């Protein structure tokens, strides 16, 4: 029950007819005049040290991160102000998600005075009138969970491995704002899966998504490139994260050198 | 904004801001308009509610029309309904409910929060103030302020949750997880008091609630309940009650409806039905829809 067994199959395929509807646009960044993709993963890594610091959930970080992307969807932002946007994403994110969240001023003080809390406070309101208040967007890790039900045995490894996988993918727009939610936690579960243990993809979430080897083709050659040059990044607060044993020191593990696929 | 529409009439008012009756001047729809308190920005109850109610669109959960943001006040506008399940239970305390209406609303019930579980929500304040009714015999689900989005699997959610009477046991003793049988619980509570109009379970602390239930369906035991005596605030010297008949516990009701009621009110939260298969017992076989007696 903890595991709905009469909705999760409804459930899953209302996550994915919602996942294309809360979907940024994929040419953004080219139409933004002051701000790039290297900005945006500046952004996002700071998210990440701001998750860890205050022990938010990884919903929470993945929920900002979605919030962020489409809000610049529709709206130009100066390359002083990116902050800004980020700061009342991750508030809202934690209003939405978590049991505890930090409360306004704890969030002006991670800014190191940049912005004022009567900043904060408007953005937060430009934020919910540009999404409408459609704040309940998949994640990748909606579906990672999903698809954790379907290991034999459950292993704590490919889980955690998994998320951290799921996570890297954030940081950088090109290429991954092309791949839907769903997409990129099936690579990352596979990669993960056989990094781990060597077995692949089953068949089970074969019947489930519709996804085979064959079409997560594209985004998994893109996911083993990033595992690679991981520790070659600029932005290393992910990698960080994940040596801690709460998320068994996976970032530790060695990336395989093919994928035979 | 508030320009197209005429207030009618305040009809309630509590913690988290004020109802009014109201009047569109232009197409004559009556509205119920939720005005939200304003600190800390826009309150997460609020976030929550809104975001939840425009993904959910089903004939028994309340509609959500429209949200007006002033920056300054936050009113929501639904389709408005006359009175809630608590009212009409007062109402008709001069004889009571006639069956063929009982089984109508908490048919109606199931199929909203099935509706609810499928999209991935708990509703978690389920009881008859929450709970409204129209003219023409629809009843539906409303308040979504407690409300949360939930992954499955689940993970641990907020502890201090259900209007105490109508609380789950395995939130009672304390459990790290749980799930869309906390809202089964809730509405098995609800049956029961529209058949009899009075709380089944109607304690004063956390302690004499737990007492209550176990009073009635007996002290959980390894046997019945799996893991039971593993629970954060489950105490050894607890008190060994013996089960009770369920004919005893609602003398008034039928073999079907007593097998729908127990099987609601199961303490193992994996044993207890779904909303989902609920809609398909017996005790629906010649349902209708009537409208409200009074
Ligand atoms: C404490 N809760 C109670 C329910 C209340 C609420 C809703 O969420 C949504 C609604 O569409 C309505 C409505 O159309 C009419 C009434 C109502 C009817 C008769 C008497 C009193 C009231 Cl308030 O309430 C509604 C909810 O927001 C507050």
């Amino acid at each position: 029950v903890n595991e709905v067994p009469d909705y999760h199959e409804d459930i899953h395929t209302y996550l994915r007819e919602m996942e294309v509807k809360c979907k940024p646009k994929v040419g953004y960044m080219k139409k933004q005049p002051d701000i790039t993709n290297s900005m945006r993963a500046i952004l996002v890594d700071w998210l990440v040290e701001v998750g860890e610091e205050y022990k938010l959930q990884n919903e929470t970080l993945h929920l900002a991160v979605n919030y962020i992307d489409r809000f610049l969807s529709s709206m130009s932002v100066l390359r002083g102000k990116l902050q800004l946007v980020g700061t009342a994403a991750m508030l809202l994110a934690s209003k939405f998600e978590e049991i505890y969240p930090p409360e306004v001023a704890e969030f002006v003080y991670i800014t190191d005075d940049t912005y004022t809390k009567k900043q904060v406070l408007r953005m937060e309101h430009l934020v919910l009138k540009v999404l409408a208040f459609d704040l309940a967007a998949p994640t990748i890790n909606q579906f990672l969970t999903q698809y954790f039900l379907h290991q034999q045995p459950a292993n704590c490894k490919v889980e955690s491995l998994a998320m951290f996988l799921g996570e890297l993918s954030l940081i950088d727009a090109d290429p991954y704002l092309k791949y839907l939610p769903s997409v990129i936690a099936a690579a990352a579960f596979h990669l993960a899966l056989y990094t781990v243990t060597g077995q692949s993809w089953p068949e089970s979430l074969v019947q489930k998504t519709g996804y085979t080897l064959e079409t997560l083709k594209p985004c998994l050659l893109d996911l083993h490139q990033t595992y690679l040059r991981a520790p070659q990044h600029a932005q290393q607060s992910i990698r960080e994260k994940y040596k801690n044993s709460k998320y068994h020191g996976v970032s530790l593990l060695n990336p395989p050198e093919t994928l035979n696929v | 904004s508030m320009e197209n529409f005429q207030k009618v009439e305040k009809i309630g008012e509590g913690t988290y801001g004020v109802v009014y009756k109201a009047r569109n001047k232009l197409t004559g729809e009556v509205v119920a308009l939720k005005k939200i308190r304003l600190t800390e920005g826009v309150p997460s109850t609020a976030i929550r509610e809104i975001s939840l109610l425009k993904e959910l669109n089903h004939p028994n959960i309340v509609k959500l029309l429209d949200v007006i943001h002033t920056e300054n006040k936050l009113y929501l506008v639904f389709e408005f309904l006359h009175q809630d399940l608590k009212k009409f239970m007062d109402a008709s305390a001069l004889t009571g409910i006639p069956l063929p209406l009982i089984k109508s609303y908490l048919f109606q019930l199931l199929q909203g929060l099935a509706f609810c579980h499928s999209h991935r929500v708990l509703h978690r304040d389920l009881k008859p103030q929450n709970l409204l009714i129209n003219t023409e015999g629809a009843i539906k689900l409303a308040d979504f302020g407690l409300a949360r989005a939930f992954g499955v699997p689940v993970r641990t959610y907020t502890h201090e949750v259900v209007t105490l009477w109508y609380r789950a046991p395995e939130i009672l003793l304390g459990c790290k997880y749980y799930s869309t049988a906390v809202d089964i619980w809730s509405l098995g509570c609800i049956f029961a008091e529209m058949v009899t109009r009075r709380a089944l379970f109607p304690g004063d602390s956390e302690i004499d609630q737990l007492f209550r239930i176990f009073r009635t369906l007996g002290t959980p035991d390894e046997v019945v309940w799996p893991g039971v005596t593993s629970m954060p605030d489950y105490k050894p010297s607890f008190p060994k009650w013996a089960r009770q008949d369920f004919s005893k516990v609602v003398p008034p009701l039928d073999e079907d409806g007593r097998s729908l009621l127990s099987q609601m009110l199961h303490y193992d939260p994996n044993k207890r039905i779904s909303a989902k298969a609920a809609l398909a017992h017996p005790f629906f076989q010649d349902v209708t829809k009537p409208v409200p007696h009074l």
